[PDB]
RNA sequence: CCAAGUCUGGGCUAAGUGGUAAAGGAUGUGGCGCCGCGAAGACAGCCAGGAGGUUGGCUUAGAAGCAGCCAUCCUUUAAAG
RNA sequence: CUCGAUGUCGGCUCGUCGCAUCCUGGGGCUGAAGAAGGUCCCAAGGGUUGGGCUGUUCGCCCAUUAAAGCGGCACGCGAGC
């Protein structure tokens, strides 16, 4: 899941993973592909 | 918005600071870098707060919907007497005392405001007085 | 309790340089005697902060002249707050100008009643009692709804009694966040 | 203090080379990398990673070279085998010698060929996995197999590392 | 598929298969309506009109039931007390309000199963859960 | 490229920012104040218990935390949801 | 700027970049079983029909199709109709 902006974790244990400036949240919930990079 | 019964056509253009500051409940929105602001949008924040809160504990206010603007026509050429009044707003430009009580006893009120504004019309922050303030 | 480190050149310029240093301008005033001393912020503040220490004076040590002071005027700088100049009064004996800490128990009957929330107008009081008043001018009242409001009247003047303000006007009241 | 501590037993051929620390044990003189400032020691039984400063880059670096060569060696002591469990009524597992095999994708020609330290263990074939030598290389290959037919968190006929509890997405009506 | 362990069932003594807690409930959860129900009758039938809570299953001691264990706090309080359903709203309404002594008394009355049991525990719990429903102190 | 230090001195980024933009969103990077804590020996790592009226309000088919509108306590130490 | 002058619609004929991608693939996602859908990020390579009526580009209808995309260049084109 992508959104140029917003990404604010939610699978509650939802993770702030820095990947090439790629502001991406990694989790255990398909729902949370937090892609804002 | 509100400014009911005014008195005249319009203001104009300028601005750089003021005199908003104190506190008044300690659930405050310190406007920061701005200009006027839609009395409506304002209502936005109004609502925003109102709802966040468990829907009752009453907030306060601050800067009034005091001014009137015109885009003049609706989109024509340009020459009328600047006629028509179409927007009505508040005018705060140097970080100000946007006053929002309510009794949320919480960074909850914080939140409601927080975004009401984060949204609102600009750059601003929030807090509570801590240099008190003495009146007559 | 408090203290400070002295001034020289004031009104503005130098003091500014101070702000820079980490020291904001200080006006030292007493019944018709006065000179400028200077503000080292950080701690200045801490104490200030006390607040109870902003209403109710304390002892400032400056060059050894252990003296009594309260805030009587100050310029906190809008642009970020903090100050533009800090002003105090060292006091002999005659304390009349007192805006001291006010507490009261609004013995619930508000938000735990009509939902009504309690708005406080005074929170603090400005009356008299020469160099003698704590951190708690106090009162209280269970009435918290009906449209209820409590005033400078009912008041309830403890120990060193001395209303120096107005014949009522209210201390505060119960606002219907949603009626009652 | 604590970001550089390891013991180097076995008579391990734990020896510094030209830019690479060569850790030799069962077969492979595993190359556990070396940066110019890091620098390290291995005396009697003690193996230590050095810290030529204490900035972010280095600190991580420490954790690295340390756990890594750490690996290199503990490894060389043994070799490295991978614990993979195939499980799926839709799959078969047989070695063939130097080759994959196995299938669920109904056209079975599944011919792989264990790169190196990698050997195939099919005693099952449910419990069936691999062995390697190179900490990662092994993991990687395992993933290779796994993924190539594995996923299934709603109905499952797959290859599973240890066999993580993996999701259980319900279906039609219920 | 069939999860096996004591299933808690809150019911009306004298009765025998409450639609909600014993109809489906017992049945699919791990208990059973009519039979657990009638052994129950045999028992809770003499204690049922101020709240009857029991946990049941085919359990150790080799039998069917498990433990009949004092009516929930608030339910028995009110149930000895007076009005009807929950006070529609507690705290704010202040519609149901009991009396000190009266509280300590019914308190000791049912007190037995009390967590460790005592006068303070009984009366205090009364006030607590009492308010909880709408049974405030007054 | 074309005249003149690929000066010296102390810093910060490293995206090429050099070489153009906001609201805004962040375990970037570096810098300074308030808290809890290693000997009421910490936290991440990790053993075991995750308590007894709690499983009280409308819906009550269900809030009987984990449908939703009210409360916001009682017993009791893992300590207290 | 342009008038001692720059020929403006539509349509031909021949086009040429763009991607906010219609069709093509690669994709994480689902309120994904399959299938087929819908939801975003990557990628312009190639592809991107015929009629009808209307001077209309637009558009509605006929029959298909993988699809039968939006739009840049005086809304490209008279020293080429």
């Amino acid at each position: 899941m992508k959104v140029r902006a917003s990404v604010k974790r939610i699978c509650d244990k939802c993770k702030v993973i820095r990947r090439h400036g790629r502001v991406y949240v990694i989790c255990e919930n398909p729902k949370h592909k937090q892609r804002q990079g | 918005r509100m400014k009911y019964r005014k008195q005249q056509r319009g203001r104009l253009k300028g601005a750089t600071k003021g005199g908003d500051y104190v506190a008044f409940g300690d659930y405050g929105l310190v406007a920061l870098e701005p200009a006027w602001i839609t009395a409506q949008q304002i209502e936005a924040a109004r609502v925003a707060m109102v709802r966040h809160f468990r829907r009752g504990g009453k907030i306060f206010i601050r800067i009034f919907p005091d001014k009137p603007y015109t885009k003049k026509p609706l989109e024509v050429r340009m020459g009328k007497g600047k006629g028509n009044v179409e927007g009505y707003v508040a005018v705060v430009k140097p970080g100000r005392v946007m006053f929002e009580v309510a009794g949320v006893t919480e960074e909850q009120a914080m939140e409601a405001l927080r975004i009401a504004g984060h949204k609102l019309p600009i750059k601003t922050k929030i807090v509570r007085r801590d240099a008190y303030d003495e009146a007559q | 309790m408090e203290y400070r480190l002295k001034a020289y050149y004031r009104e503005g310029e130098k003091p500014s340089a101070l702000r820079r240093a980490g020291k904001l301008p200080g006006v030292m005033y007493n019944r018709h005697l006065n000179r400028k001393v200077y503000v080292d912020l950080v701690e200045f503040d801490k104490v200030f902060r006390q607040a109870s220490i902003h209403h109710v004076i304390v002892l400032e040590l400056p060059d050894g002249q252990s003296l009594p002071t309260l805030v009587r005027q100050v310029n906190l700088d809008k642009r970020r707050r903090r100050p533009e100049h800090v002003d105090f009064f060292v006091l002999s004996d005659e304390p009349v100008e007192m805006y001291v800490p006010l507490r009261f128990v609004g013995t619930p009957a508000g938000v735990r009643a009509g939902g009504v929330l309690q708005e406080i107008h005074r929170d603090i009081l400005v009356k008299v009692s020469p160099r003698n008043i704590p951190e708690f001018i106090e009162v209280d009242v269970s009435g918290l709804e009906i449209g209820d409001s409590l005033h400078a009247s009912d008041l309830k003047l403890p120990p060193g009694v001395e209303l120096a303000v107005s014949p009522e006007e209210t201390i505060a009241a119960v606002v219907p966040p949603e009626d009652v | 203090i604590g970001r550089l501590p390891i013991p180097v037993p076995k008579g391990v051929s734990v020896e510094v080379a030209p830019g690479r620390v060569k850790v030799k044990g069962p077969k492979g003189e595993l190359e556990v990398p070396v940066s110019p400032e890091m620098r390290v020691v291995v005396e009697e039984g003690v193996v230590r990673v050095e810290r030529p400063s204490d900035e972010r880059r280095h600190k991580s670096l420490h954790g690295l070279t340390r756990t890594l060569i750490a690996n290199a060696v503990k490894g060389v002591s043994e070799g490295y085998s991978k614990e993979l469990l195939i499980k799926g009524i839709g799959y078969r597992a047989r070695l063939v010698g130097r080759a994959l095999e196995l299938t669920v994708g109904f056209s079975h020609p599944v011919v792989v060929e264990p790169p190196e330290g990698i050997t195939f263990e099919v005693p099952e074939p449910t419990r069936v996995r691999v062995s390697g030598i190179d900490k990662q290389k092994v993991g990687q290959v395992a993933a290779n197999i796994r993924a190539i037919r594995k996923p299934s968190a709603y109905h499952e006929k797959g290859i599973y590392y240890a066999g993580e509890p993996v999701r259980l997405k319900p279906g039609k009506a219920g | 598929k069939k999860v096996v362990a004591v299933v808690k069932l809150q019911l009306p003594a004298g009765k025998a298969t409450p639609a909600p807690p014993v109809g489906p409930a017992l049945g699919q959860h791990g208990a059973n309506i009519m039979e657990f129900v009638k052994a129950f009758n045999a028992a809770t039938a003499n204690m049922g009109d101020a709240i009857v809570p029991v946990e049941i299953t085919i359990y150790a001691d080799r039998s069917f039931t498990f433990v009949t264990k004092t009516p929930p706090a608030s339910y028995l309080i009110r149930k000895a007390a007076g009005l009807e359903k929950g006070a529609h709203k507690p705290g704010r309404e202040k519609v149901g309000r009991i009396t000190w002594e009266q509280v300590l008394e019914i308190a000791k009355q049912k007190m037995p199963d009390l967590n460790t049991t005592d006068l303070e525990a009984a009366a205090r719990m009364i006030a607590g859960s009492a308010r909880s429903m709408g049974v405030e102190v007054v």
